[PDB]
C-alpha cells in the first residue's frame, strides 16, 4: 500500500 | 532572523501555548527553524501529568541493548531487542552502579566521556514504546493529539503509522543514543522530557543537510551504496569533533525535565541521555512541510518503512499543481530560509 509502516526501527 | 543559525529557546506564555500551530508559525518567523532544532520551556503554571509515580507497572515490550563498533568519531549502532521489562525493572537497572551516570562537573566533562566509552558497557534503551503520559484532560500541546495538517493521512485514508501519527515513549539512561536522523518524510517532531536526568542534542542546519549526507555517504561507502537513504536505518553515530573537522556547521543544546524539542523538516539531529529519564515524541507537519514531504529522499531496502503519499496534501494545498506533480513534471526547489506561510500574522 502506498501509505504505512511504522516509525520503530527493525531490531536485531 | 537568526543568521548564525543557532539553536533558539522560546518562553511562551500560557496565551501563546494554547495555539500549537500557530506558535510554531510564530517561531519560524524568528528563525527557529534555521538550527533544524528548537527549545520551548512552558509556562510554570502547565503541566501534563499530576505525578509521574503510578506508571512502575508499564510495560516496555521491546528494550533494546545498544552495541556499537567503531573508531575516531565514526559509529554503527546495532539494537539488540531484549525481553520486556516494567519501567520499575527498569529503572532498577538504570539507577545501578554498572550503568548509572559517571561523576562529572561540567556537561563538556560528561559529552567527552560519553564519545570516549560509547563503544564500551552497552546500554539498554526503552525506546519507541508506544503509549502516552499525557492526562487526557491537558488541551494543551497535547502529544496524543496536536491536531497538524498530518492528521489529513488518518481521517482521510484511515491509517494509523505509530510513532508518526501517534505517541511514543522512550525511558532512557546513561550512555543511550540517537543516531543521526531527519523525521520520517522529513516532518516535523516533538519531544517532551517528562522527567529524569537530560538528553543532549546535536543539531545541523537543514540548509547544510546535504553535505552531512555526502559526509556520511564518503565515511560509509557500502551501506551507500546498498542504500541511498541509509541514515534512516538510524544506525550512525558521528562525533561533534569529526563534524567539525570536515567542515559540518552544527550547534547542541541540553534540553532538561519539563521542556520541549522541536525538530523541523529535513533537520538532522542525534543524542543521548545523561541518565534515567522519559521523554515523549511524534511527528506532526504544517503547510511548509508539504514541499519537503514530496522531495524527500526514501529507504526502499526495508520493510516496514514509514511511506505518506502526498497526494491528499498536494491535492488539497496546492491545487494549482497538482496536474503537474502527477505527471512528474514538479521542479520546485525548496528555500530552506522561509517560515511557514501561517507565521505571516507575524511578518507585519
Ligand atoms: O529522544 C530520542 O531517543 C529520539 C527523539 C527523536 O529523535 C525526536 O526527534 O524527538
Ligand atoms: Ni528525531
Ligand atoms: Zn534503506
Amino acid at each position: 500500500p502506498a501509505t504505512g509502516g511504522v516509525k520503530k526501527p527493525h531490531r536485531y | 532572523l537568526n543568521p548564525s543559525a543557532r539553536i533558539m529557546t522560546f518562553y511562551p506564555t500560557m496565551e501563546e501555548f494554547r495555539n500549537f500551530s500557530r506558535y510554531i508559525a510564530y517561531i519560524e518567523s524568528q528563525g527557529a527553524h534555521r538550527a533544524g532544532l528548537a527549545k520551548v520551556v512552558p509556562p510554570k503554571e502547565w503541566k501534563p501529568r499530576a505525578s509521574y509515580d503510578d506508571i512502575d507497572d508499564l510495560v516496555i515490550p521491546a528494550p533494546i541493548q545498544q552495541l556499537v563498533t567503531g573508531q575516531s568519531g565514526l559509529f554503527t549502532q546495532y539494537n539488540i531487542q531484549k525481553k520486556a521489562m516494567t519501567v520499575r525493572e527498569f529503572r532498577k537497572i538504570a539507577n545501578s552502579d554498572k550503568y548509572c551516570t559517571p561523576r562529572y562537573s561540567e556537561f563538556e566533562e560528561l559529552e567527552r566521556k560519553y564519545w570516549k566509552n560509547l563503544t564500551f558497557n552497552p546500554p539498554i534503551y526503552g525506546a519507541d514504546v508506544n503509549g502516552t503520559l499525557y492526562e487526557k484532560h491537558v488541551d494543551e500541546w497535547n502529544i496524543g493529539r496536536l491536531r497538524t495538517i498530518l492528521d489529513l493521512v488518518e481521517k482521510e485514508s484511515g491509517i494509523t503509522i505509530e510513532g508518526v501519527n501517534t505517541p511514543y515513549l522512550y525511558f532512557g539512561m546513561w550512555k543511550t543514543s540517537f543516531a543521526w536522523h531527519t523525521e520520517d518524510m522529513d516532518l516535523y517532531s516533538i519531544n517532551y522530557l517528562h522527567f529524569g536526568e537530560p538528553k543532549s542534542w546535536y543539531s545541523v542546519p537543514p540548509e547544510h543537510g546535504k553535505r552531512l549526507e555526502r559526509l556520511a555517504k564518503g565515511f560509509f561507502p557500502g551501506s551507500a551504496q546498498s542504500c541511498e537513504a541509509f541514515l534512516r536505518h538510524k544506525m550512525t553515530l558521528i562525533s561533534p569533533l569529526m563534524l567539525k573537522k570536515y567542515g559540518i556547521p552544527f550547534d547542541k543544546v541540553t534540553q532538561e525535565a519539563g521542556e520541549f524539542m522541536i525538530t523541523f523538516p529535513y533537520g538532522y539531529h542525534a543524542g543521548f541521555n545523561h541518565g534515567f529519564n522519559c521523554a515523549e515524541s511524534t511527528n506532526f507537519a504544517t503547510r511548509r512541510w508539504i514541499e519537503y514531504g514530496k522531495q524527500a529522499v526514501l529507504c526502499s531496502c526495508r520493510k516496514d518503512m514509514v511511506k505518506i503519499s502526498m497526494d491528499v496534501f498536494v491535492r488539497k494545498f496546492q491545487p494549482e499543481r497538482y496536474k503537474l506533480w502527477k505527471a512528474g513534471k514538479d521542479n520546485t526547489v525548496i528555500d530552506h530560509t522561509l517560515p511557514t506561510p501561517e507565521a505571516a500574522e507575524f511578518l507585519k
